[PDB]
């Protein structure tokens, strides 16, 4: 006697020994990313190229 | 020679009207499909390159 067994209920496992078909499908993906960035460029500059006399002195 | 040999346990309600089941519907499934004669002792590595591939520093 293997007891009570429904009739239109699906058949699932119950008890230590019965067996069910799992479907392995997985599929993870993760993923992740960052920068950073500065930059300064300067350039200053101040000629003379011709002085006026009352000038020179400075 | 080849030998396949199977093992496993079948759920009675998974066997279809044919008397057939798939194997992915036992649950300890054990498969084997080996071979005997110079074909299969061409396709087993030698005994120095198997120390090699496992004592040898790379």
């Amino acid at each position: 006697n293997y007891g009570y067994q429904p009739l239109f209920e699906d058949r699932r496992p119950r008890n230590i020994g019965d067996t069910l078909t799992i479907v392995l499908q997985e599929n993870v993906s993760a993923s992740k990313s960052s920068s950073a960035n500065a930059s300064r460029d300067g350039k200053t500059s101040f000629g003379f190229d011709t002085v006026p006399r009352y000038l020179q002195g400075l | 020679t080849e030998f396949i040999r199977f093992s496993g346990v079948v759920n009675p309600r998974t066997i279809s009207g044919s008397n057939s089941v798939p194997s992915t519907q036992v649950a300890d499934a054990r498969i084997e499909y080996v071979g005997n004669g110079y074909i299969n002792e061409a396709q087993n590595m030698g005994w120095l390159q198997r120390f090699f591939l496992n004592l040898s520093p790379m």
